[PDB]
RNA sequence: GAUGUCAUACUUAUC
RNA sequence: CGCUUCUCGGCAAGUGUAGUAUCUGUUCUUAUCAGUUUAAUAUCUGAU
């Protein structure tokens, strides 16, 4: 249950915590693990 | 054409020689490359149609079948009053597929 | 001069199940020597087969002369072998 | 690599389950290097280890490393390496790039694809290295010299384009200074390549730019090799530029008249070849400029014999149509005996020159037909109609052209009576040349001169040539079709004798014989309706309806083409293979993966939907419309243009309510050439039927949360507006909020599609009083001109060119106002480009829409002529 | 972060002589604070009305000359 | 580059105001010499005929704004 | 916000 | 006894070219002067 990943009006994924875009579903699950996502999780 | 950005036209003095089109590009425009609402024929130059280059395609370059003509969007926007729309040089188009 | 999409193996889809090995060898061996031919024996893979030839030019001439061949009452299609498309069920 | 034998384990590992059998790696992820190419990439096998031991030239090793991605790497890796080499061509420099590209292209173990990639990399690095390759001009000219004399036409065209780019980048002084020691070289092939490069540079840089240098090279008397190279360069410039050396014909003739007078026969032959090229280039032209060239040419042709006399005869035959009627009549009366005496020449070049001059010697008045049939045509038939002339292409095409000229001049019957005996020979090339000559005589002259004693023999020879074909050439079928079209009603006692041979050829062990019989039946399908033959066509259609079980797809496509020709030559509702028993019979035939057979099936389905739509029970069309979406995404560019017309015909026949839902459902496929084809089919269905009934449904596909479906709906709306044109004035208010909401999206592709739709609505509704919606679209498209994508910039330029012609040039000048003197250069360049486009679109309309400018201290800019009033 | 302060034009000293020679760490920040309450209260002491002509005015003498010229 | 050399009066990103004003004055003079209505208005405004107005418009084509700067 | 390697998706009736 | 019609229940569309929007692995708290360039930043080049 991720409260930051949402669906846009173009059939994509949007992370509002880091304000990032992902086209397919396989890139949204791989964007949670990283440096910027951990920095946005630690800063908020 | 509008698909290949490296394609350049002749832009020379258009004479009385009417342009021709091949069977693979019959009906399509020279500039807009559209096959809807033809309005005016294409006028070739003197150097683009001389000897063995007479009756050839302006876009592709093979044997001509039908007559070349521009669409209504080129006649209304004054695009047919320019030079001869003859493709002389072919860069990065139909060259690497023959060798592969 | 040959495209890189062509290969020595060719896939056939929507094949008749009552076809024997001799008819498949006669239909595949018309354009050259066929090295191997494997027909599907599964309910999830019925109607498909893989014919691998010995020569690449003979395999290209066979694949160019098998797309839409006249067979029993099905629409069989011949295509080139792909590594990513054959393992789509896994 | 692709033809290497594999073991059983490699064959078993490449097959899924459920089938019954009836250091050497440089720096990691680099591709495999050749064992003979370990010299240019020898510094890539070791590690770089950049730590205070990395000069600038090691970065040039990276320019080699991307070359390792360019020669034998992946095509995405090759595209990335080409992008990295084109984007960093100025930072890397032309020096080390040329020093790394010169031994790579000069390797003796290269290939055609590697040489093409090297030529593409040299052409792509030629635009960013302008005015910097002047020391490296000779190193590129020595590598581009054998490319112009290659056997392939594409490699020669690429070498000519590279030479033109080098001449445009290096100017005119550097190309003249580099090729100046390359004229007196000892090698003849290198001198000919340098002459061809100088001719290409003179064609790309202008004739008077290199005319005094060529005149000084031709007028210098030091050696015969320099004069021969200059004459060869002049001949190559005359043969390359056809009608471009026509104002400069006198300056070339004054330099060519100085030759052909020395003791060297090679310089005289080169001067005669240059004079023949100048006569054949500008024809009919140069009559007064060639008066001083015929007097030594006639003396050289009458006083001596050999290759120079043949070159002088070829020059006289090339300049003979370029003279007056009396001059050509006087020249033809004194050169026919020399042409008849040279008919028994053992040399092939002199025989080819005589065959080329015989076509131009008899092309006008002066030469009678009786003397040409008595003393010219029997030696031309006894000396040139041999078996060795059909081997070479240049010796066969010129002979066929000479035979066509002799048939057009003297007569077609006298050539058909002598060319029919070689149609039943044992050689395939001579029979094909005779069939091509008979087809040319039937197309140019006709068959009115052929009597009844020769037409049956010609038909028997054509049948013997068609029945004994071993190759896959379509010359014999085209010749038989041309002979049938020239006969017409004279082939009435010939249709059963052709039908009995066409039906017997359909049942054979071979596969190409049935395809050839079907192609001959399709080529002779129009000759049966004009000859009152309806039972034979009805029998051939009933035979072709059952002969669709040919296992060869090339025979099945030819049978489908013959069935389509029989349905086009006869009535659609009066065919013994009717449409009620053919359209369900072709429904599994449309699912073929072939190229020509699927296109023929799509054309037959479109013809059956356009002419026989009342022969179905309104159920097979809805099932075939779902199979029409699978007929696209083919690399043929023929079935995708007919499938949209077939879908439009099905929507016009069965009502645009069922195909529109399928076209909207097939728009979400995420594949190339599958979404634009469905959008074009939906636009054709909206243009054929009423556009209002597809108006809310096109507003529904934008309601689904998808980018590809919305882009396809926008492309379909733009194509429907472009197909409508003047009928889009009533559908502008329904598309205006969709175009307003599509231009405010974050995606650039949707903004480009909205700009294209606005450009189509501007070009279609121009001059109808709809300038308010055009201004509302321009007010949203004006912030879209600052994009960085070239496609979005081209769409914005097309929208601006549409709004300048629809809303007027005054609104375009007001929208582009206060942007020409802008401080930011990135917006000022776009504003200057928009102002140049508005001036090219309408230059006279910018006078009344020009703003008022105050006068300065030293200059005055106030228009005092238009400010005064009476 | 230093990259967000170097890309957005921050950490750049700017002097404003209108509001008592105050300091600003950005051109866009100074342009946003020009049409604000502090710059209006600083300009109201000199007698200049809050208009659009004195947006890029920094010195007091130039603003007084622009107010006297209109 | 080539667009300014082929069609005069187009302009570029480094175009000054004096050259653009001279091009606009030349375009206005060409439109006045081409259209008969502007020539008739210029002949009715002054006391000269159409030929004198055409000669005055042709003589003012060379540097219509003055010396450049 | 930029850089350089990898992946995904999109456009020009491209073949 | 045989033939025909209607209704009900169960039973693998690929390759090559042109451009583009995103995260994923990372870098600059160097304090002045002069120059190229940038609308203004940023970046580069020489002297403490």
């Amino acid at each position: 249950k991720d409260p930051y990943f949402m669906k846009n009006h173009l059939g994509s994924y949007e992370c509002k915590l880091c304000l990032t875009l992902h086209n397919n579903e396989g890139s949204y699950l791989a964007h949670t693990q990283g440096k910027k996502h951990q920095t946005n999780l630690a800063r908020r | 054409a509008k698909h290949h950005p490296d394609l350049i036209f002749c832009r020379k003095q258009a004479g009385v020689a009417i342009g021709r089109l091949c069977e693979k590009c019959d009906g399509k425009c020279v500039i807009c490359d559209s096959y809807v609402r033809p309005c005016t024929l294409v006028r070739i130059c003197d150097e683009c149609n001389y000897g063995s280059y007479q009756g050839r395609c302006v876009i592709c370059g093979g044997p001509g079948v039908s007559d070349a003509y521009y669409c209504k969007e080129c006649t209304i926007q004054e695009k047919d009053r320019d030079g001869c729309p003859k493709i002389v040089n072919l860069g990065s188009s139909k060259t690497d597929l023959f060798y592969e | 001069r040959l495209p890189p999409e062509v290969n020595r193996i060719l896939y056939i889809r929507n094949l008749p199940y009552k076809i024997t090995a001799e008819e498949m060898y006669d239909i595949f061996g018309k354009y050259g020597p066929i090295r191997q031919i494997r027909v599907g024996n599964t309910p999830e893979t019925r109607g498909t087969a893989y014919v691998v030839y010995e020569d690449i030019f003979d395999a290209k001439n066979a694949c160019d002369h098998l797309s839409g061949f006249n067979v029993c009452n099905r629409y069989l299609v011949v295509l080139y072998y792909n590594a990513n498309r054959a393992f789509q069920k896994m | 690599e692709r033809n290497r034998p594999l073991s059983d384990e490699e064959l078993d590992a490449m097959f899924p389950e459920g089938y019954k059998v009836l250091n050497d790696q440089p720096s990691g992820n680099l591709p495999f290097l050749k064992p003979d190419d370990i010299q240019y990439f020898d510094k890539l096998l070791v590690d770089v280890d950049e730590s205070t031991l990395s000069p600038e030239e090691q970065k040039e090793r990276k320019i080699m490393k991307l070359l390792l991605k360019i020669k034998n790497g992946t095509p995405p890796m090759r595209k990335a390496a080409l992008r990295q080499i084109t984007d960093k061509a100025r930072e890397f420099g032309a020096g080390p790039l040329f020093n790394q590209i010169l031994p790579l292209l000069m390797s003796p173990t290269l290939e055609d694809q590697e040489r093409h990639l090297l030529v593409k990399v040299i052409d792509r690095i030629l635009y960013k290295l302008d005015d910097l390759v002047r020391p490296y001009v000779h190193k590129i000219l020595v590598v581009i010299e054998p490319l112009l004399i290659d056997e392939d036409y594409y490699a020669r065209v690429e070498g000519r384009e590279i030479i033109s780019n080098l001449a445009k980048a290096a100017g005119l002084a550097t190309m003249i200074s580099t090729m100046r020691p390359d004229i007196d070289n000892m090698d003849e092939y290198v001198r000919n390549t340098t002459a061809r490069a100088f001719a290409v540079v003179a064609s790309a840089l202008g004739i008077p730019s290199l005319l005094p240098f060529l005149k000084a090279v031709c007028k210098s008397k030091k050696s015969w090799q320099a004069r021969h190279t200059g004459i060869k360069i002049v001949q190559q410039i005359a043969i390359l530029m056809g009608c471009a050396i026509l104002p400069h014909l006198r300056s070339l003739v004054e330099i060519i008249e100085h030759g052909l007078v020395d003791e060297q026969q090679k310089v005289r032959t080169i001067s005669a070849l240059a004079i023949a090229a100048l006569a054949e280039a500008a024809t009919p032209y140069g009559i007064e400029s060639f008066d001083s060239v015929l007097k030594p040419l006639w003396k050289g042709i009458r006083q001596h014999r050999g290759k120079g006399l043949a070159a002088f005869l070829k020059a006289i035959g090339y300049l003979i149509p370029l003279m007056d009627a009396e001059y050509a009549n006087y020249y033809t009366r004194e050169v026919m005996l020399i042409l008849i005496r040279e008919f028994q020449s053992p040399d092939e070049e002199m025989k080819k020159i005589v065959l080329k001059v015989v076509k131009q010697c008899c092309g006008t008045d002066g030469v009678e037909a009786n003397y040409i049939k008595t003393e010219i045509l029997p030696p031309f038939f006894k000396h040139f109609w041999q078996h060795r002339m059909a081997l070479d292409r240049r010796n066969y095409r010129q002979l066929v052209d000479t035979t066509v000229e002799l048939a057009n001049k003297v007569g077609a019957a006298e050539i058909i009576s002598r060319i029919v005996d070689d149609l039943k020979d044992e050689a395939e090339q001579y029979r094909k040349m005779v069939m091509e000559t008979i087809e040319k005589i039937m197309g140019n002259l006709g068959a009115a001169d052929i009597d009844h004693k020769l037409e049956e023999q010609l038909i028997d020879g054509i049948l013997y040539a068609f029945q004994e074909q071993t190759t896959e050439d379509s010359v014999m079928l085209n010749g038989f079709g041309t002979v049938v079209n020239a006969l017409g009603k004279r082939v009435k006692p010939y249709l059963p004798q052709i039908c009995g041979t066409v039906l017997w050829r359909l049942n054979n062990k071979s596969a190409k014989v049935r395809q050839q019989a079907a192609d001959l039946i399709s080529r002779t399908a129009v000759v049966m309706k004009t000859c009152q033959e309806e039972k034979l066509m009805g029998h051939l259609g009933v035979v072709l309806y059952e002969y669709l079980g040919e296992e060869y797809p090339e025979v099945l496509g030819s049978i489908l083409g013959a069935l389509k020709a029989i349905v086009n030559v006869i009535g659609m509702h009066k065919m013994t293979p009717p449409i009620k028993d053919l359209l369900p019979r072709l429904t599994p035939i449309l699912k073929n993966r072939h190229e020509k057979v699927q296109e023929n099936c799509i054309d037959l389905v479109g013809r059956i939907a356009d002419r026989g739509a009342e022969y179905v029970s309104a159920r097979e069309w809805m099932r075939i419309c779902f199979e029409l979406l699978e007929l696209l995404k083919a690399h043929k560019k023929a079935i995708r243009r007919a499938t949209v017309n077939t879908f439009g015909y099905i929507a016009k026949a069965i009502g645009p309510h069922d195909v529109l839902a399928t076209l909207l459902n097939n728009l979400k496929v995420q594949e190339r050439q599958n979404r634009v084809c469905t959008t074009v089919a939906i636009a054709i269905v909206a243009e054929t039927c009423s556009p209002f009934t597809v108006l809310p449904a096109l507003m529904n596909e934008y309601r689904v949360p998808e980018l590809n479906v919305q882009n396809g709906v926008l492309k379909s709306l733009s194509f429907l507006f472009e197909y409508i044109g003047e009928m889009g004035k009533d559908y502008i208010y329904a598309v205006t909020p969709l175009l307003e909401d599509a231009l405010m999206d974050r995606d650039l592709v949707h903004r480009q599609t909205a700009s294209a739709v606005v450009q189509h609505m501007s070009l279609g509704v121009y001059g109808f009083g709809c300038e308010d919606s055009l201004n509302h679209l321009l007010n949203y498209v004006w912030p879209n001109v600052f994009e960085t994508s070239p496609h979005v910039i081209q769409a914005v330029m097309g929208a601006l060119e549409g709004l300048r012609v629809a809303i007027g040039p005054c609104r375009m000048l007001q929208y582009c106002l206060q942007g020409l003197f802008h401080p930011a250069r990135k917006v000022r360049d776009v504003y200057w480009k928009i102002y140049n486009s508005i001036y090219i679109g309408s230059q006279d309309a910018l006078i009344a829409h020009y703003p008022r400018i105050y006068n300065d201290d030293k200059n005055t800019y106030i228009r005092y002529e238009l400010d005064y009033i009476l | 972060p230093y990259w967000l302060y170097k890309l957005h034009g921050l950490n750049i000293n700017y002097n404003c002589e209108i509001c008592g020679n105050y300091t600003y760490r950005g051109p866009k920040a100074f342009q946003r604070h020009f049409a604000e309450w502090r710059h209006a209260h600083g300009m109201r002491c000199l007698g200049i009305p809050n208009t659009a002509h004195f947006a890029n005015v920094t010195q007091i003498e130039d603003a007084v000359s622009l107010w006297a010229k209109l | 580059e080539h667009l300014q050399s082929k069609y005069i009066g187009t302009g570029h990103a480094d175009t000054t105001k004096w050259e653009w004003l001279v091009n606009q004055h030349r375009d206005s003079y060409c439109s006045y010499m081409g259209h008969f209505d502007l020539l008739n208005y210029f002949a009715i405004a002054e006391n000269e005929s159409k030929a004198r107005v055409r000669f005055n418009l042709m003589e003012k084509m060379l540097q219509p704004c003055g010396p450049p700067a």
